[PDB]
């Protein structure tokens, strides 16, 4: 789910 | 203020149609694929992977970039409508299924963009 | 003595307001919510924390006196990103882009 932070 | 003649070239004909889906796949779905935000978009998604098993009881019709790029390559679409429809159901589902705000929300959102920038060059 | 205001208008009007309507802004606008991304030790690894929100309320309240301060502040940012997260990162490939088109309007700034 998403930018992978 | 005479308006303009009938139609003299029939749009049903073969390649008018054929070209059509040609420049979605070549120019519109490679633009999108070629960008860095693209990877979540380039397979169905994965509800167990990532864990969510709301997603295919709240979006009915699922959509992927991967899937369309198969149905361009696969003699599926009638025409670039259809096609077009398919890119709007993958976006509208993300942004659906998510919260306004959420990184992949923004990723769609800057696809949908250069898509739209794309169609707007579609020949006619 | 002399507030640089010139290049600190330029900074907010034209720098500034460039980056933060870009597609790649986002993440930039406010500092690093290390819990909602659960980056446990974000705060331990970088010690001098800065972003666009920051930077953006300081232009807007005249809290610069020097331009190089407040650019020094956007490499910080970019800075920042590069040693916490890994290279080819989503995040350090849009740092990236930012920076670049920060670096071509810099090469603008009016004089002091």
């Amino acid at each position: 789910k998403g930018l992978g932070k | 203020m005479n308006p303009p003649p009938p139609e003299t070239s029939n749009p049903n004909k073969p390649k008018r149609q054929t070209n059509q889906l040609q420049y979605l796949l070549r120019v519109v779905l490679k633009t999108l694929w070629k960008h860095q935000f693209a990877w979540p978009f380039q397979q169905p998604v994965d509800a167990v992977k990532l864990n969510l098993p709301d997603y295919y009881k709240i979006i009915k019709t699922p959509m992927d970039m991967g899937t369309i790029k198969k149905r361009l390559e696969n003699n599926y679409y009638w025409n670039a409508q259809e096609c077009i429809q398919d890119f709007n159901t993958m976006f509208t589902n993300c942004y659906i299924y998510n919260k306004p705000g959420d990184d992949i929300v923004l990723m769609a959102e800057a696809l949908e963009k250069l898509f739209l920038q794309k169609i707007n060059e579609l020949p006619t």
